[PDB]
């Protein structure tokens, strides 16, 4: 979609593996803010948005 | 220390970063005290093959 | 209120200590107040400050 009507995507009831996100050198920018990229794969959320 | 990277790469040749060579190739110190060198070389370490 | 020096100063310690166990609920301008989540969620350079 557009950036004036960006798609918003709910994620949740599903294990994710963010080890192959980090690992895969397709992503010219990969930064997070309030979360480190490694430890991605040792938490649990809810009320995730794509 | 002395490498050959990439033009956008320049970046994670710093403390506290995230990045591939950061973690894979070269990783600095958070209390890292010195100075990074970089200069184009595509003169002399490129090849048209 | 025949007893109440004594009950004042009882009053006074438990309120004190109170008031201190709340402050570890504040994150001053931080993230989180739990270390556990800070230590749990982010690299060290971050998590440092």
């Amino acid at each position: 979609a557009s950036v004036y009507a960006w798609n918003r995507k709910r994620i949740s009831n599903c294990v994710a593996d963010y080890s192959v996100l980090y690992n895969s050198a397709s992503f010219s920018t990969f930064k997070c803010y309030g979360v480190s990229p490694t430890k991605l794969n040792d938490l649990c959320f809810t009320n995730v948005y794509a | 220390d002395s490498f050959v990277i990439r033009g956008d790469e320049v970046r994670q040749i710093a403390p506290g970063q995230t990045g591939k060579i950061a973690d894979y190739n070269y990783k600095l110190p958070d209390d890292f005290t010195g100075c990074v060198i970089a200069w184009n070389s595509n003169n002399l370490d490129s090849k048209v093959g | 209120s025949a007893l109440g020096k004594l009950q004042d100063v009882v009053n006074q310690n438990a309120q004190a200590l109170n008031t201190l166990v709340k402050q570890l609920s504040s994150n001053f301008g931080a993230i989180s107040s739990v270390l556990n989540d800070i230590l749990a969620r982010l690299d060290p350079p971050e998590a440092e400050v």
